[PDB]
């Protein structure tokens, strides 16, 4: 039982903290590049209708 | 099932399935009328017990519920548990399962809640008798089958776990809480816990921890020692006992904060010491990092035996294994005092014998060169460093160096680093000093300085036993007043001795590192060296280093580079401790400036290490804050801000890295990914912040020892070709190195594509070239790990110079630093009294099966490979000894440890 | 209801009408003055309202704040 | 009347939801943490006060008040 838990200890914390990170980070990815990336998005958008 | 009366004994059991006539009517009436009939009840107790046992086979909820329904009432309704005082107390044995039948077999939410509390009280009172222990026992070792008992027996056990946990969270404790109604301590439940522990250790693995961690005391653990040390060999073998023990520290490793975690690991060490294998003792003593525990195991073999025996040889081997050299210094001199033989013993402890074994391995691996043939401009400088990077460790490439042509064509800072790279050819070797000497007595001061760096690197493999120590050479240079000479000298001294804090080495470095009034950029090396020296052992948090940092901030702020190196140096110094580092966070923060805040976030990581989950969230809120503040508006400063931002990014990564090594072991995949996303927040929050986070990612991986090494470095690499700073590639390759030319090929093609393809600056090109040669060592000569290898939870001391350099934009000055990259792992060989240099056979194992381990005690099946192979990195790390069929017995158990094998043939 | 009417042209009229009615009456003398005010700003700030709506919102806001709040 | 501004609440909301989800992920660790923390506070002080650790706050009485301010 206590051997199972050692494995169970790492597994829960680390991935569920990364999940909580990725969720917040969806927004955050846009923020450092928003004038190369939205500039590119604009020009992409304009030609293809 | 159906009633069939008293025709035979078989049908009596069927009769009492629906309605008992010897437990319900008779007994009930009896108790509620005469009190001469207490004597009849006492005899009938034995009969009642048997009827439970026979009908334990039956499992259906209905025919336990209803049957014992009116007995459950009788506790308070008729008997009241005091109409005959002793007599209901000792008749609580059949009535206690009756209560459990409504708890667990039937689920009625109102009664399941309420009777949990009742069960706790009556468990406590009946454990005074010691018959509540026996009640648990008949279900723990079983007598009969039902689905019911397998869940039910835990409900009794859970009562104990419940209360003990609650006394910490809620300060009131005891029976004042109505959630158990049972007192926390007192000599009525304490004796119950000890007896319970005995039975559950034998048959289970269960309540034995719940009790330890809930007590929160090392005392709980020291009781555990007593019982287990009896069990060590007669009940089951040494090995089985051990798997419980190293586990004692590991399951709650990542959930004992600093004062608790150390106090528990003391006890696991002591259990091992008591048991047969001292091999298990040494591993835990290294873990603690305390000087005291190391000495005790070394003393235990050396001192009692007058004769040389196996015992002196074994002592020397055990201390030799840590290439920190912390164990090396301590163990020396006892050998001298005893005086059986000086000559064999002193050499064997030192890293001098590790030089000799390397030659045997090298013979197999041979030499293959692939170094760049480019000359002229910055391409000359690139190629000359690259030669040293491919010939790391002991290698012979004398003749190329002796062709002084290309050597002299280096210029400026290039000269210093060129001489330093020559030293890494003879890394971990006594000979090589000759090449360095020539340049040192001629030409400009620049080559003189580079010679001293090279001495540092070479002296790594020989600095113990008073056989050409680095101290001896380098003291003269410190005395000399020139800044370049002195700065180079103390850098090399720190590298060579590593974690060794010998009196001569330490005390040379003690008055110095206290001038920062004078503005010298290259006086970073003052604190940087001392920080390196400190790691590998418990830290005094030296007053010399703390004072000079503060003084530097007062004096200057013009040299941004200087103060950034200084900040890191404090945080690296404190490594090897975390208890004491909680104190010094406050001390630094006493004097407050925005510049001082940069230092604080770094030191927070070390204090909180192996505990970081408060640390993690902190280092993420910090990231958010600049932007968050801009948000508010949306609806001298230069130096302070930049130091602020950069420190945080470094700190975030560092926190994660130290944490992932020590902790549990599954989670390692996950922690690498936390970086990718930290960078991702960064990918559209700070533009400036991206530059720092790129470089950090590679050393995140190397420190963390990630399981996956194929996909993630390569994928990240492609994105970062476009992005500025080619120093990103250097940091990736230190991870990718692994077992050579498994992982590291994909790196050679990928890094080689961007480098060869794009030339648009010879500056950019230089970083890319150095990274490629680092990654591979020809024919698996050696491997580099940040980790000790002796412990896979460990962390080195020689690899901390690698970790330092990724916090700053690339510079020619930085190139001199990067030549140093020490961190060697030895290839194991089965030793004899004549010092045999060949291993017979080993099993190598990519992935441990065992769910009875994390680390994985190597499986006994394995895949078999030949003699004289390097200890394989990831996807090979568990290593089992095959020697048993040729009947050879390891004296020194090896699980994929760094440690050289030793075998006794009889 | 005529400030959330299905047709836009009614909305311009309705906002203007309110502000004509409630030209300089304080919000502790008619609570709904503030609420209505806020509607107008909310339309002006939005950039997914009809240009008919936006036109009405800004004209009606200036009538609310007319004369230095002295008329 | 008046002046209306606020759009840094949109930022503030975002980091508020973040810490709160992080705690649930964190829980497994926090539970051990509470063991060690609380005895230390008892023997000493909360921080620099000898109050607001007697109870959940320092009061458990009613807090409801009615008919307050202007009418």
């Amino acid at each position: 039982t206590r051997c199972k838990l050692k494995l169970l200890r790492m597994e829960r914390i680390k991935d569920h903290l990364l999940l909580e990170e990725e969720f917040v980070s969806n927004s955050e990815i846009l923020k450092p590049f928003e004038k190369k990336q939205e500039e590119e998005k604009k020009q992409l958008e304009e030609i293809r209708g | 099932m159906v009633d069939e009366s008293d025709k035979k004994q078989q049908t009596i059991d069927e009769q009492s399935q629906i309605s008992p006539e010897k437990q319900t009517p008779n007994k009930k009436d009896k108790k509620k009328e005469e009190e001469e009939q207490l004597s009849e009840e006492d005899a009938k107790l034995k009969t009642d017990l048997e009827l439970l046992v026979e009908r334990l086979k039956e499992d259906d909820s209905s025919l336990y519920e209803a049957s014992l329904n009116a007995l459950k009432e009788s506790i308070k309704n008729s008997t009241s548990s005091m109409t005959a005082v002793p007599k209901p107390l000792k008749f609580l044995r059949p009535t206690y399962p009756d209560l459990c039948s409504i708890y667990d077999k039937w689920t009625d939410p109102n009664l399941k809640s309420s009777l949990a509390d009742v069960l706790s009280i009556l468990a406590m009172t009946y454990s005074e008798n010691g018959k509540h222990d026996s009640l648990r026992y008949r279900l723990l070792s079983d007598v009969s089958d039902f689905e019911g008992w397998g869940h039910e027996y835990i409900r009794h056990l859970a009562l104990e776990i419940g209360e003990v946990y609650n006394d910490q969270v809620e300060k009131d404790a005891e029976d004042e809480t109505s959630s158990d109604g049972s007192k926390s301590d007192g000599s009525a439940a304490t004796s119950g816990f000890e007896f319970s522990k005995e039975d559950t250790l034998r048959l289970c693995l269960d309540i034995v921890p719940y009790f330890l961690k809930h007590n929160g005391e090392e005392d709980a653990v020291d009781l555990l020692l007593e019982i287990e040390s009896i069990d060590k060999l007669p009940q089951f073998v040494d090995e089985n006992t051990f798997q419980r023990v190293c586990q004692y520290m590991v399951a709650c490793v990542p959930l004992l904060p600093p004062p608790e975690d150390v106090a528990f690991l003391k006890t696991a060490y002591s259990i091992y010491l008591s048991q047969n294998e001292l091999t298990d003792a040494i591993a835990l003593a290294v873990r603690l990092g305390e000087e005291d525990m190391i000495r005790s195991v070394f003393d235990a073999t050396s001192d009692p035996v007058m004769h040389k025996q196996l015992a002196y040889i074994l002592a020397a081997q055990k201390t030799s294994f840590e290439y920190e050299g912390v164990q090396d210094i301590i163990g020396n001199g006892k050998l001298s005092e005893h005086f059986l033989y000086l000559a064999k013993e002193l050499n064997l402890t030192g890293p001098k014998v590790p030089e000799d074994i390397y030659k045997s391995h090298l013979d197999n691996s041979k030499s293959v060169f692939s170094s760049a043939g480019l000359d002229s401009a910055q391409q000359n400088l690139a190629s000359s460093f690259v030669n040293g990077f491919l010939n790391l460790g002991y290698c012979n490439d004398k003749l190329i160096v002796d062709n002084d042509n290309w050597v002299y064509k280096t210029k400026g800072d290039g000269m210093t680093s060129a001489v330093a790279s020559i030293g890494s050819i003879y890394q971990w070797n006594l000979d090589g000093l000759q090449q360095l000497d020539k340049y040192l007595y001629v030409d400009e001061p620049e080559v003189k300085a580079g010679a001293l760096l090279g001495i540092g690197i070479s002296a790594s493999g020989v600095h113990d036993g008073e056989v050409e120590p680095a101290l001896l050479l380098l003291q003269d240079y410190v005395t000399n007043p020139d800044t370049k000479i002195s700065s180079a000298a103390i850098l090399g001294l720190g590298i060579a001795f590593a974690g060794s804090k010998n009196d001569e080495v330490l005390g040379l470095l003690l008055p110095i590192a206290a001038s920062t009034d004078l503005p010298i950029e290259t006086a970073a090396m003052a604190s940087l060296a001392l920080a390196h020296v400190f790691v590998g052992t418990c830290n005094g948090d030296i007053t010399t280093s703390i004072m000079d940092n503060f003084l530097e901030r007062t004096a200057i702020e013009l040299k941004t580079d200087w103060v950034r190196f200084l900040a890191l140096a404090l945080g690296i110094l404190y490594m090897g401790q975390g208890e004491q580092v909680d104190d010094v966070l406050e001390t630094i923060s006493a004097i407050e400036h925005p510049m001082t805040s940069a230092i604080e976030v770094l030191v927070g990581s070390c204090a909180y290490t192996g505990t970081g989950d408060v640390l993690l969230i902190q280092d993420l809120l910090h990231r958010l804050t600049p932007k968050n503040v801009k948000g508010e508006e949306d609806a001298e400063i230069k130096s302070e801000e930049k130091k602020g931002k950069s420190s945080d990014k470094d700190a975030t990564t560092d926190g994660k890295n130290d944490d992932e090594e020590e902790e549990k072991e599954a989670g390692i995949v996950d922690e690498l990914a936390y970086a990718v996303l930290g960078i991702a927040l960064i990918a559209l929050g700070e533009d400036i912040g991206k530059e720092m986070s790129l470089r950090h990612f590679g050393h995140l991986m190397h420190y963390g020892n990630e399981h996956i090494r194929r996909m993630v470095p390569l994928a990240m690499g492609i994105v970062s070709v476009s992005d500025p700073q080619m120093k990103v590639f250097d940091t990736l390759t230190r991870f990718s190195h692994d077992a050579d030319l498994e992982v590291s090929m994909n790196s050679i093609f990928a890094m080689g594509l961007c480098g060869a393809g794009t030339n648009n600056a010879r500056l950019a090109q230089l970083l890319r070239q150095l990274a490629s040669y680092y990654s591979r060592e020809q024919d698996a000569l050696f491997i580099t790990r940040l980790a000790q290898g002796l412990l896979h939870l460990g962390k080195g001391t020689m690899t901390m110079d690698v970790f330092n350099d990724a916090h700053v934009l690339n510079k020619v000055t930085l190139a001199s630093i990067l030549t140093t990259a020490v961190g060697l792992v030895s290839p194991s060989f089965m030793l004899k009294h004549h010092q045999l240099f060949y291993m017979l056979n080993a099993g190598i194992r990519p992935k441990f099966i065992l769910a009875l381990n994390d680390e994985g005690e190597p499986i006994k099946v394995n895949v078999r490979v030949g003699q004289a192979v390097e200890t394989v990195g990831q996807a090979g790390r568990p290593k089992k000894i095959t020697g048993w069929i040729t009947q050879s017995t390891p004296v020194l158990l090896n699980h994929g440890e760094r440690a050289e094998l030793e075998t006794d043939e009889y | 209801p005529l400030t959330k009417d299905p047709v836009d042209f009614v909305r311009q009229a309705a906002m203007i009408a309110l502000s004509m009615i409630l030209i300089q009456q304080t919000e502790k003398l008619n609570p709904q003055v503030a609420d209505i005010n806020k509607n107008f700003l909310s339309v002006i700030t939005n950039k997914h309202q009809e240009g008919l709506a936006k036109f009405g919102a800004c004209v009606a806001q200036g009538i609310m704040n007319a004369g230095g709040r002295n008329v | 009347p008046r002046m209306y501004e606020e759009a840094s609440g949109k930022e503030v909301e975002k980091v508020a939801t973040a810490v709160l989800s992080t705690t649930a992920r964190a829980k497994a660790r926090a539970k051990k943490t509470k063991k060690e923390k609380g005895p230390n506070e008892e023997e000493k002080k909360k921080e620099h006060e000898e109050k607001e650790k007697e109870r959940e706050t320092n009061k458990k009485g009613i807090k409801e008040t009615k008919e307050n301010d202007e009418e």
